[PDB]
RNA sequence: CCCACCCCGACCCGCCAGGGCAAGGCUGGUGCCAGCAGCCGCGGUAAUUCCAGCUCGGCGAGCGUCGCGCGGCGCUGCUGCAGUUGAAACGCCCGUAGUUGGCCCCCCGCCGCCACGAGGAAACGGGAGCGCUCCAGGCAGGUUGGA
C-alpha cells in the first residue's frame, strides 16, 4: 500500500518493485535489475497467449550468482518446472 | 572494544579521562599553572609603564619595512617588554619619559603577522588615548 | 525538432509514458536530456551553479588550465538531481555539468515527523551518505524547524521539497563536491528502505511493463 | 570467551538475511534469545523458528523472510526511567513511527511502546527494525 | 541589602548566529518595509517570543495524549494563542500551534491593527498617529506602537475622544 | 520634607568597514618607503588592501579594541575519536589486586533496579490566573486570588 495521510490517503509518489528472490526493494538506478517472464504452456503442449508468469531480480542477487538455483525453486512451486 | 566497559568501571573511566586531558597543549596552558607564572601582565587585560626607549624592528622575510616599537617597564613587576605603536605617525607622542597603557595584539600570547618578539601594544600615552590621537580629536600638551 | 536515439526517446515523444515514475518504477537509464525536459516544460526545474574549480596539468612547456563545474537541479516537489563538467572553457564546463544533472534525476521520498496531518514534511526517515571522506546524515525533524544545515547542503535540500530536516555531516566537508556526492546519494537511497507500508506482496504484470 | 550469546545470534542471523538464506542455525540458546525471537515473530520481523534439543545448549534453526534492516544489543544494560524512553528513541531508531526497543521491566520483556503505556521503566538488552 | 536586589531582569531577543547571510538579509527588510520596523531589534524579539511557545507544545507532543501536563498546559497555551488572536479558532490543536510565524505576530500589533481598519493610510502614517496620542484602545489612550490587541479589544479601537481630530 | 512619574492650563545619529573568509567600488598622493594585515596576503614610481576625496555596506543610542569562560570541537570522544603506512599495540611468557565470566530450577529470603508515597526553604527556575497604557516587572485585584 504505501505510507498513508492521517485519513488514509496513500501520499507516496510511486511504489517501488520487490524482488522475487530477497523481498528487497529495487529502486532507481539499479540498473542490473531484471524483469522477466515464462510461458505457462497449458495447452497440449503449446503456449497460450498474453497469459505468462513474470517474476524479478534486483542486482545483489544477480552479483553473486544465486538466480539460477532460485528462479529454479520458485518455478517449481508454480507449476511451470519439476 | 579499545575502551572498557561493564556496569562497574565510573572510576577507571573517569581516571583515564584525568590523565589523557593533560595531553592537550590548549588545556594544559589554561590550567597548569606555568604560563600565568610567566605571563608579564600576570593574567590581566591590560597595564602601565613607562617608556625606557625608542627603536625600530625589522619585518619578517616576505614582507620589507621598519615597524616603530618602544621597551617599557612594567610597573606592577619590573619586567621588561616590548611594544607595537600602530597607525601612521604615532611614534611621535611617545617621549622618554610617558606613562602608557599597553595591552595585547590577540592571539592570546602569540606573535602576529610579521613583527619578530611583539606580543604587545601601546593603547593610551600620559593618559590621552592614542586612536584619538591619531584620528585628530585629543592632543598633547606641548 | 529532435530524433530520437533510442527506443525509450522514441517511446516518449508519442503518448506511451506518462510520468517520471513509469521509468523510475522500472529502473531504466535515461540517455537523452530532452526526454527530461519534456516531462518538465519550461522552468519547473531550477538550477544553480554550486562551484566552479580550476585544475592543472603540468606539461614540459607550462601548465595546462581546465575548469570543473559543479550543477544541481530540482523541481522543489520531490526530484533533484546533480552533475558535473570539465572543459577548456567555463560556459562549456557549466553546460556539460547541467547536462549531466538533468541524466542524473532521482526522486525523494518524504514523510512526516511525529503527526500526520497534512503533506508529507520531512524526510521519510533517517538517512545516511557518504562521498569520499564525507558523511552526512538527515534526520526528520518537527514543523517549523526549517533546514538546519550548511549553506551548501541547505540549497540541495531546498531544491528537493524538503521543507524541515536535522543534518549531521562528518569528514572534509570544505571539499564542496564531496559534500553535495554525499547528501545527494543519501538522499538516492531513501526509496530503497524497507518499512513496514511497503512489506504487502504484490503481482507483476507484464502487462504494463514499458519492455525495456 | 563466550559472553553474549543473543549478540552472536542477531550478528548471524543479520549475516544471513544480508547474503539471501531462508534458514539460520543459532548456538547455544537460552530464555532470552526465546523471548527476543518471540517479540521479532509477533511483531512479523520473521518467520517460524525451532528449538532442538541435545541435553546441552540447545540449538534453533530460524525461517526468515526478509524484513530485517537491522538487530543490536546494548551492552551493558543500562537502566532507564520512565521518562528518557524517548530520549533513546531518537537515538537508536530511525524514525519515531516504526522501530521496536526492547526493555526487561519487572512486568516482563516487552517493547519501549508497551513500557510508556503502563507508564513504567526497567533496563535495555536490544533494538530491532 | 537594599530591597531593589531582589527585582528580576531578562533579555527579550536573540541575535542570529552568522550576521552577513545575503537572502536573509533581504528577507529581513522587506520585513522592515511592510511593517514601520525601527531597527533589527524588534525582529529579533518576534522570533524571540516565537521561540518559547514553539519549545512548549515540541515538549507536549512528545508526550501522551491522557496526560494531566498535556490536558492542563496545552489547554493554556491554546486559550492563550486564541485571545491573542496569533492562532484562530478553526485551529483547536496543538498541532496546528507547530506551523506558526513571525507574521502572525505582527499583524496583532496596534500599528497593524489601525492601518487594517483603514484609521492610517499606510503603516508610517500610522506610526506617527500612534505617538501622537492620537489614538484609543476600549477608551484608554495608547502610546505605544508594539501594543499587542486583543480580539476582545479590537472591536473597540478609535480616534481618542479628547483630541485635535474629533 | 523636596524631587521624578502621571494629570490640567497658556507659549514652543554615531562607531566600524568596503580583495577572500564576509554584506558593501571612481579620483589624487605614496612607490617593498610610510603604512596595512586575527589568517591568507598588500606596497617595487596604472595599488579593488597604505594615506585622502566621492559613493556605497552593517549594527545603531549605541559601536569598536584587550583579556577570560562556554560554544564552535566527534581536536578529550559515557552517548562518541584514533593506534598497517599520517602521532600511537609493551620483545615475549607467567601472574596478584582490579574488571569481566556459558547454559539450566520459580511460585522463598537478602541486595541492586523500576514505580508510587511520606518528610524537609524560601528566593531563582518552570508554570495556572490577572491590560503596571505596552514592556523589563509585580502579586495583584473587582464574591476573590497568590494553584
Ligand atoms: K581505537
Ligand atoms: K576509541
Ligand atoms: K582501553
Ligand atoms: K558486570
Ligand atoms: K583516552
Ligand atoms: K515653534
Ligand atoms: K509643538
Ligand atoms: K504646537
Ligand atoms: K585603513
Ligand atoms: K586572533
Ligand atoms: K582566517
Ligand atoms: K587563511
Ligand atoms: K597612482
Ligand atoms: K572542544
Ligand atoms: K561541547
Ligand atoms: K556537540
Ligand atoms: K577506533
Ligand atoms: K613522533
Ligand atoms: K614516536
Ligand atoms: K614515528
Ligand atoms: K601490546
Ligand atoms: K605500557
Ligand atoms: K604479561
Ligand atoms: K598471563
Ligand atoms: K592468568
Ligand atoms: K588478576
Ligand atoms: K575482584
Ligand atoms: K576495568
Ligand atoms: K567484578
Ligand atoms: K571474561
Ligand atoms: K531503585
Ligand atoms: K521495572
Ligand atoms: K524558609
Ligand atoms: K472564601
Ligand atoms: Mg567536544
Amino acid at each position: 500500500i504505501g505510507m498513508k495521510n492521517s485519513s488514509g490517503v496513500v501520499v507516496d509518489a510511486y511504489i517501488p518493485r520487490k524482488c522475487s528472490a530477497t523481498n528487497r526493494l529495487i529502486g532507481p538506478k539499479d540498473h542490473a535489475a531484471v524483469q522477466l517472464s515464462v510461458a505457462r504452456v497449458n495447452d497440449k503442449g503449446k503456449m497460450i497467449e498474453n497469459n505468462y508468469v513474470t517474476f524479478a531480480f534486483c542486482g545483489a542477487i544477480r552479483s553473486r550468482g544465486g538466480v539460477d538455483s532460485a528462479f529454479m525453486l520458485l518455478a517449481q512451486e508454480h507449476g511451470l518446472m519439476e | 572494544m579499545s575502551k572498557t566497559s561493564g556496569l562497574y568501571t565510573a572510576r577507571k573511566l573517569r581516571t583515564v579521562r584525568r590523565v589523557n586531558r593533560w595531553a592537550d597543549k590548549k588545556y594544559r596552558k589554561a590550567h597548569l599553572g606555568t604560563w600565568l607564572k610567566a605571563n608579564p601582565l600576570e593574567g590581566a587585560c591590560m597595564a602601565r609603564g613607562i617608556v625606557t626607549q625608542k627603536i625600530g624592528i625589522s619585518a619578517k622575510q616576505p614582507n620589507s619595512a621598519v615597524r616603530k616599537a618602544v621597551r617599557v617597564q612594567l610597573t606592577k613587576n619590573s619586567k621588561k617588554i616590548t611594544a607595537f605603536v600602530p597607525r601612521d605617525g604615532s611614534i611621535t607622542y611617545i617621549d622618554n619619559n610617558d606613562e602608557v597603557l599597553v595591552a595585547g595584539f590577540g592571539r592570546a600570547g602569540r606573535a602576529v603577522g610579521d613583527i619578530p618578539g611583539c606580543r604587545f601594544k601601546v593603547i593610551k600615552v600620559a593618559g590621552i588615548g592614542l586612536l584619538a590621537l591619531f584620528l585628530r580629536k585629543r592632543e598633547k600638551r606641548a | 525538432e529532435w530524433h530520437p536515439s533510442t527506443k525509450l526517446g522514441r517511446l516518449v515523444k508519442a503518448g506511451k509514458i506518462e510520468s517520471l515514475y513509469d521509468i523510475f518504477k522500472y529502473s531504466l537509464p535515461i540517455k537523452e536530456t530532452e526526454i527530461i525536459d519534456y516531462f518538465f516544460p519550461k522552468s519547473e526545474l531550477a538550477e544553480e551553479v554550486c562551484n566552479i574549480m580550476s585544475v592543472q596539468k603540468q606539461t614540459t612547456a607550462g601548465q595546462r588550465t581546465r575548469f570543473r563545474a559543479h550543477v544541481i537541479v530540482g523541481n522543489r516537489d520531490g526530484f533533484i538531481g546533480y552533475g558535473a563538467g570539465v572543459s577548456k572553457e567555463v560556459a562549456n564546463a557549466i553546460k556539460k555539468a547541467a547536462k549531466n544533472a538533468r541524466l542524473n534525476i532521482v526522486p525523494v521520498r518524504r514523510g512526516f515527523w511525529g503527526g500526520k496531518l497534512g503533506d508529507p514534511h520531512t524526510v521519510s526517515s533517517k538517512l545516511s551518505g557518504k562521498c569520499g571522506s564525507v558523511r552526512v546524515r538527515l534526520i526528520p525533524a518537527p514543523r517549523g524547524a526549517g533546514i538546519v544545515a550548511s549553506p551548501t547542503v541547505a540549497k540541495v535540500l531546498e531544491f528537493a521539497g524538503v521543507s524541515d530536516v536535522f543534518t549531521r555531516q562528518s569528514g572534509h566537508s570544505r571539499t564542496l563536491m564531496n559534500s553535495v556526492g554525499a547528501v545527494y546519494n543519501a538522499l538516492k537511497s531513501s526509496y530503497s528502505i524497507l518499512t513496514p507500508d511497503l512489506w504487502k506482496k504484490e503481482q507483476l504484470d507484464h502487462v504494463q511493463d514499458i519492455r525495456t | 570467551v563466550r559472553i553474549n550469546v543473543l549478540r552472536d545470534a542477531l550478528k548471524s542471523i543479520c549475516n544471513a538475511q544480508r547474503i539471501g538464506k531462508k534458514q539460520v542455525i543459532v548456538r547455544p540458546s537460552s530464555k532470552v534469545i526465546i523471548e527476543f525471537l518471540q517479540l521479532m515473530q509477533k511483531n512479523g520481523y520473521i518467520s517460524d523458528f525451532a528449538v532442538v534439543d541435545n541435553h546441552r545448549s540447545n540449538r534453533i534453526v530460524v525461517n526468515l523472510i526478509g524484513r530485517l534492516n537491522k538487530a543490536g544489543v546494548i551492552s551493558p544494560r543500562f537502566d532507564i526511567p520512565a521518562n528518557d524512553i524517548e530520549k533513546w528513541v531518537v537515538n537508536l531508531l530511525p524514525s519515531r513511527l516504526f522501530g521496536h526497543i526492547i526493555l526487561t521491566t519487572s512486568q516482563g520483556i516487552m517493547d519501549h511502546i508497551e513500557a510508556q503505556h503502563r507508564q513504567i521503566g526497567g533496563k535495555v538488552i536490544g533494538y530491532f527494525y | 541589602p537594599r530591597i531593589s536586589r531582589h527585582r528580576n531582569s531578562s533579555k527579550t531577543y536573540s541575535t542570529p548566529k552568522k550576521p552577513f547571510t545575503k537572502p536573509r538579509l533581504d528577507a529581513e527588510l522587506k520585513l522592515c518595509g511592510e511593517y514601520g520596523l525601527k531597527c533589527k531589534r524588534e525582529i529579533y524579539r518576534a522570533r524571540y517570543m516565537l521561540a518559547k511557545i514553539r519549545r512548549t507544545a515540541r515538549n507536549l507532543l512528545t508526550l501522551d495524549e491522557n496526560d494531566i501536563k498535556r490536558r492542563f498546559e496545552g489547554a493554556a497555551l491554546l486559550r492563550r494563542l486564541h485571545m491573542l488572536g496569533i492562532l484562530d479558532e478553526e485551529k483547536d490543536q496543538l498541532d496546528y500551534v507547530l506551523g506558526l510565524r513571525i507574521e502572525d505576530i505582527f499583524k496583532r500589533r496596534l500599528q497593524s491593527v489601525i492601518v487594517e481598519s483603514k484609521l492610517a493610510k499606510s503603516v508610517h502614517h500610522a506610526r506617527n498617529m500612534i505617538k501622537a496620542r492620537h489614538i484609543s484602545v476600549g477608551g484608554q489612550i495608547v502610546n505605544i506602537p508594539s501594543y499587542m490587541v486583543r480580539i476582545s479589544n479590537t472591536s473597540r479601537v478609535a480616534i481618542a475622544d479628547t483630541s485635535s481630530l474629533a
